[PDB]
DNA sequence: CTCAATTGGTCGTAGACAGCTCTAGCACCGCTTAAACGCACGTACGCGCTGTCC
DNA sequence: AGCGCGTACGTGCGTTTAAGCGGTGCTAGAGCTGTCTACGACCAATTGAG
């Protein structure tokens, strides 16, 4: 049969809040990191542990941002989070000016 | 030994050393490191207790970062102390908002 | 590179974040915000690395950068 | 039971009772007359925007 | 070779005092070491600033006390104050 | 007679107070409140008038910032202004309790 | 002298003025109560910290300095009073 | 009673910047607070940098990297140019 | 396996700490009137939806 | 989300309050200064915990 759209979503939320491993693929993140750092300094090296620490901080930051954004959407009474939600979120956090 | 003299597990000596080397003040009175070590052992006890209880809840022989994150975020006071802290491999608490669940 | 943060990866993260329904526009927004984030964090980390005269960015450099940013991370040494 | 009293003049017949049941299962979401009129008014060939006009039309 | 020091052993001892059953993973042990260092930092920093606010040279146990009362949540601070007073009285009961 | 339409005066007022910088709370009420709250922490505390005024400046600027965030929360579906749900949201986004 | 109900010294028009500087056009009558609440919690925190500093000073007077230190510890650094 | 304040220094600055413009007492106060604040932030960051490098002799380099950390990038760039220029002059003196 | 923790002792001074005052923060009256209250009023924007779009 | 519904809270006004001024009294403890030594830092010699 067909699962009514949105019924697997909650299941996935339940899984991914149960799970705790990192959710971005390790090498692609690492390469994005090396790229960004190259812009600041050439011939840089990273400890693997340092890259994993960056990924941890980045993911946990993003998770908290998504949480806040979701709350904004709910305040919009929207199930669907939107860029305007992220903007409002960060704005209230005072990240973006 | 001095932690003996105080009943502490945490190293009163090394806490005194770190307070001296950390340039926190010109002088560090001998009572200060004892007190701080005791506080650093009441803390840590608090959380390791909660993490071991969570490990029992999660039926585990070892505390893993999941259990620390669970303990920290379930205890409202530790979550106040550590609200600006993130923990490796901790994940997050179960959080689904009422309008997302079906009626 | 940036698109290496795949749509499924962002979905997975937002699901961990409890997001039920996602506008596709969220993916590029997430990439932009994550880029800004990394930018700042790495800039601080390299600035420690530069001060240490190192070429290797260490885990401690990242920790100290996050400690500055108000993002204190446990797991790699304090 | 006020309905069916109009439709099954003796409840002693199980057969019509068990035959009509699935029409009640089509309607048990509605009990009060007012939501029933909202239902009918919303099926009107010229349904009014406001609920009250839909009721009045269906009435 | 690099003999990097840590509170590991004391964390294990305290775990076995709260839970003789179970152990702690090296990852969680690292997180505990981090947490220890962070709290030590925050408290010593607070006490440092309290001293400067009073122009006092000496971070006493009382500086640590008031720092704990500022930093920790009221209940957690309360119990920490109990524990520190007990420990200081015990130490001063020995020499 | 004469009557400004709704919010005409309110806009004029906002213009006004964003032009000015004085304290918007009446001082002596605030001072009494502070004394009351402190009494809950400790009896027989004397407050430097400057220390009071400082608490007042902080309280006012904090609440004004909060109102700013709250009014930013108004934004969706061209919804207008602020309700306690908005306050609660903004605070939680800040991570305030 | 016991002090009570001074929370009501935050008069509705006061909260209105604040909402005006805050750019609020129209204010729910509910906000005024919640606003008193939030203000109370905030004052509680800042006062608790300032009191704790006075206690460490053994001073019986809360000074401007103690409030400034409390706010900086709160991460809300206040200029204009010293510190 | 011998309360140190940056009042005179800030005056001198302003006389560079707008000698026709006075600073009010309270404005001066605020500037004093700001100056002390940024002093403490920079010096504390330099201290932590020194700790991380096990260096007990905060040099101009520690201040430089601290400033690069604290100030936003353009303000930081200008501050660096000013600091290095001043250190250059002092070195030549 | 070893060097960080440890001790008894001296030094000398930080700060205990006790006195001393007079700063300024306590109460207090009391007159003025800005602001608070409260009431009327109404209209506009907080509630609603099913139109409709993917 | 257009448009309907509707009563919330804005503009007003008239009355009441007490905030503010400020004038005046009082006093206590903030802060100063002076005396002492408890104390923490330094040290050499010692030990075993990590």
């Amino acid at each position: 049969h067909r699962y009514r759209p949105g019924t697997v979503a909650l299941r996935e939320i339940r899984r991914y809040q149960k799970s705790t491993e990192l959710l971005i693929r390790k090498l692609p993140f690492q390469r994005l990191v090396r790229e960004i750092a190259q812009d600041f300094k050439t011939d840089l090296r990273f400890q693997s542990s340092a890259v994993m620490a960056l990924q941890e901080a980045s993911e946990a930051y993003l998770v908290a941002l998504f949480e806040d954004t979701n709350l904004c959407a709910i305040h919009a009474k929207r199930v669907t989070i939107m860029p305007k939600d992220i903007q409002l979120a960060r704005r209230i956090r005072g990240e973006r000016a | 030994t001095r932690s003996s003299r105080a009943g502490l597990q945490f190293p009163v000596g090394r806490v005194h050393r770190l307070l001296r080397k950390g340039n926190y003040a010109e002088r560090v009175g001998a009572g200060a490191p004892v007190y701080l070590a005791a506080v650093l052992e009441y803390l840590t006890a608090e959380i390791l207790e909660l993490a071991g209880n969570a490990a029992r809840d999660n039926k585990k022989t070892r505390i893993i970062p999941r259990h620390l994150q669970l303990a920290v975020r379930n205890d409202e006071e530790l979550n106040k102390l550590l609200g600006r802290v993130t923990i490796a491999q901790g994940g997050v608490l179960p959080n689904i908002q009422s309008v997302l669940l079906p009626k | 590179n940036i698109q290496g943060i795949t749509k499924p990866a962002i979905r997975r993260l937002a699901r961990r974040g409890g997001v039920k329904r996602i506008s596709g526009l969220i993916y590029e927004e997430t990439r932009g915000v994550l880029k800004v984030f990394l930018e700042n964090v790495i800039r601080d980390a390299v600035t420690y690395t530069e001060h240490a005269k190192r070429k290797t960015v260490t885990a401690m450099d990242v920790v100290y950068a996050l400690k500055r940013q108000g993002r204190t991370l446990y797991g790699f040494g304090g | 039971r006020d309905i069916l009293e109009h439709i099954i003049y003796d409840f002693e017949d199980p057969e019509m009772m068990e035959m009509v049941k699935p029409s009640l299962d089509e309607a048990f979401v509605i009990q009060e007359q007012n939501v029933a009129l909202n239902f009918i008014g919303s099926r009107g060939a010229k349904p009014g925007v406001t609920k009250e006009k839909r009721i009045k039309y269906a009435k | 070779k690099t003999r990097k020091e840590s509170y590991a052993i004391y964390v294990y001892k305290v775990l076995k005092q709260v839970h003789p059953d179970t152990g702690i993973s090296s990852k969680a042990m690292s997180i505990m070491n981090s947490f220890v260092n962070d709290v030590f930092e925050r408290i010593a920093g607070e006490a440092s600033r309290l001293a400067h606010y009073n122009k006092r040279s000496t971070i006493t146990s009382r500086e640590i006390q008031t720092a704990v009362r500022l930093l920790l949540p009221g209940e957690l601070a309360k119990h920490a104050v109990s524990e520190g007073t007990k420990a200081v009285t015990k130490y001063t009961s020995a020499k």
